[PDB]
RNA sequence: GGGAGACUGGAAUUCCUGGUGUAGCGGUGGAAUGCGCAGAUAUCAGGAGGAACACCGGUGGCGAAGGCGGGUCUCUGGGCAGUAACUGACGCUGAGGAGCGAAAGCGUGGGGAGCGAACAGGAUUAGAUACCCUGGUAGUCCACGCCGUAAACGGUGGGUACUAGGUGUGGGUUUCCUUGGGAUCCGUGCCGUAGCUAACGCAUUAAGUACCCCGCCUGGGGAGUACGGCCGCAAGG
RNA sequence: CGCGGGGUGGAGCAGCCUGGUAGCUCGUCGGGCUCAUAACCCGAAGAUCGUCGGUUCAAAUCCGGCCCCCGCAACCA
């Protein structure tokens, strides 16, 4: 399971690494298909008397062909939650769906 | 130009040394990208071989191979239902033209002779005896259909 | 074994197969034809090939102990009767009737409720 | 059909359950009973019809 | 009207009968 | 097909004995547990036993509401019309109250074919305590009682008088053509004015126009819950 | 103690009593199936009879052993 974590505009934590591995770590361990993540962190909203929209991307071939997720949340953490809780339901639907 | 019906075909013009239709289309069907012109000298002379080791016509030679591999059902694909049914469907003679040259072909090109002549020559020739690989595929491919009789029904 | 003059066809057509018993008039069965029997297995077991080929074996079996004319009887819901029927008039027994005797119940037994899937 | 009735049209007849000709016109050739659609009865007549059908099957007079 | 007023309405009324399931015994004995 | 009691009818499912007869049957989106090869499924003959009543039968009948359809017999309840013979306002509603009240459930005693919660195995699935499959106990059935609840819904308390119509169908009286229409009283549907409504809709079977009596509502949760009492064998109301 | 039967692609199972014609089932890759996953479906890659011995045209096949395998049922072995 190879993991790049590319900003977008933004500064990139040791909270938001741990954080990162940790989620999409969810992922290596019920998807055995997976091969490359890429994650790429973005932040406007910001700089508008308004709180700042981030925005995480995330892609991912398994093993096999290329899913892409995008979600957009007021901060970082919710999001990349959120973002995994879909990937999951998701996959085992790629798990799913088939079996005669 | 499919889901708008079917689309107008271009004309194919026949051989200038042996006059056929199929000698033309195995000859556009040769030729890996490019040089049409070598895809002739391919045809020709492995067809010329093809003379030394009957001494007939080659076009019939040709021919009684194209019909040697030439197949009358096809399987395919349709999944009714969270199962993949092989479905045989009959073969159109453009279709069945089609995959008798392809398959001549490409079988032609897996073999180990040293030429590309040499390998189309030993192709044509053991296809029209009915001992290449081309004809073992046709035999699967009618074992695949045979096989899948049942499915066939869905008129599809 | 024995002649039979002629015999009658029992197709049972239910949904996943039939099975193609001939019968005298004592109702005694000659032969039993079915499409398991015949190589087919699952759910091909209910295609109509599968009747087919069970009343081709059923016919051939039924031809082997010299019926020549059959009164064909065809049971319930199922895919299967008139291709039966067919195959047992192309493979050696002729026409005959072709009676329908589905087993009603008049609200008897109640039935197994409904299934979701 | 889209007659009124028989019975009640032709004012005079009385249906009976020994009569089994009369049941016999209304049953169908599997030996199921008509509809009131299908043969044009009042609805009097059609109850009597089907009790009296009913009955001649309780007394082996109709082939159930 | 919606479901939604029913079905809050059902899950106070489920949530109580587990209450009573749960405590069926201990009432018995507890008011015996 | 208003109710109760009694007697009885056939088709179908299951088991049983006996034939005929062989390797599969069953099941599914696809399969596997499963029943088989000790003689299954299939087919024929006979027997047992239980439950439900195909067709008629539907936007149809009856009942206060639940509800009611095999047949026949016995006992019994209500409704409608016609005449106007009788009584002479004896009407309406009805707080509390008594009675009836689907299904599930409860007690004692029978019955137990099919279906079947719970309960197994199989499969699916990341995982199924699920759907789908194979089996399967209480239950479903009858006798005698409890319980008192439902989307017990027309989501519309009961009574009465009036307010354009059009068309179906159910019960019955009569004038005319001579079964056809007319008119009438009672019933049940579909469309439609006026009027009403927040809107959808209702619309002579009102949610219209008015009178009489009862029930009930007063923001959402907390909660139809606690406490207390009453009924109940208990579940609980 | 015996008299028996019992060996055949990795395996299980035949066939082995009437010599010419050893099958069969899961461990096999490639396909077609789906935008897919898998299945479903097709084909494919291994034994000439544990093995060695005589005769007959032909010998797993018939007969001698062995390696074995046991079934047991006997053993006052």
């Amino acid at each position: 399971a190879e993991v790049v974590v590319k900003g977008r505009n933004v500064e990139v934590p040791d909270h938001f690494r741990t954080y990162v591995s940790e989620k999409l770590s969810r992922l290596e361990r019920f998807d055995k298909t997976i091969y490359l993540f890429d994650v790429e962190l973005d932040h406007e909203r910001n700089r508008r008397q308004r709180k700042n929209c981030q925005h995480v991307e995330i892609t991912a071939r398994g093993r096999g062909p290329v899913v892409r997720g995008e979600a957009c949340a007021d901060s970082f953490y919710t999001a990349f939650e959120s973002a995994v809780q879909k990937l999951e339901g998701r996959l085992r639907r790629a798990k799913d769906r088939r079996k005669i | 130009m499919p889901r708008k019906g079917p689309a107008p075909k271009r004309p194919l013009v026949n051989d200038p040394v042996y006059g056929s239709q199929l000698v033309t289309q195995l000859v556009n069907k040769v030729l890996l990208e490019g040089k049409k012109s070598l895809a002739e000298r391919i045809v020709y002379g492995a067809l010329e071989q093809a003379r030394e080791k009957t001494g007939t016509d080659p076009v019939v030679t040709l021919k009684r191979a194209l019909d040697n591999v030439k197949p009358a059902l096809e399987v395919r694909s349709r999944r009714v239902g969270g199962a993949t049914y092989q479905v045989p469907v009959e073969v159109r003679p453009d279709r069945s033209t089609t995959l008798a040259l392809r398959w001549l072909v490409n079988f032609s090109r897996q073999r180990r002779e040293k030429t590309m002549v040499e390998r189309l020559a030993n192709e044509i020739l053991d296809a029209s005896n009915g001992l290449g690989a081309s004809v073992k595929r046709r035999e699967d491919t009618h074992k695949m259909a045979e096989a899948n009789r049942a499915f066939a029904h869905y008129r599809w | 074994k024995k002649n039979v003059p002629h015999g009658a066809a029992h197709i049972k057509s239910t949904f996943n197969n039939t099975i193609v018993s001939i019968t005298d008039p004592q109702g005694n069965v000659i032969a039993w034809a079915s499409s398991g029997h015949v190589g087919f297995k699952g759910s091909r077991k209910s295609t109509p090939f599968a009747a087919q080929l069970a009343a081709e074996n059923a016919a051939r079996k039924a031809q082997e102990h010299g019926v020549k004319k059959v009164d064909v009887f065809v049971k319930g819901p199922g895919s299967g009767r008139e291709t039966a029927i067919r195959s047992l008039q192309a493979a050696g027994l002729e026409v005959g009737t072709i009676s329908d005797v589905t087993p009603q119940p008049h609200n008897g037994c109640r039935p197994p409720k409904r299934r979701r899937v | 059909k889209t007659r009124k009735c028989v019975f009640c049209s032709k004012k005079g007849q009385t249906i009976d359950y020994k009569d089994t000709a009369l049941l016999r016109t209304y049953i169908s050739e599997r030996g199921k009973i008509r509809a009131r659609r299908v043969t044009g009865n009042c609805v009097q007549h059609q109850r009597d019809i089907a009790v009296a059908v009913k009955n001649a099957r309780e007394v082996a007079l109709l082939p159930f | 009207g919606s479901v939604i007023k029913k079905r809050r309405k059902r899950m106070s009324k489920k949530k109580h009968r587990k209450l009573l399931r749960r405590t069926r015994v201990q009432r018995r004995k507890l008011g015996k």
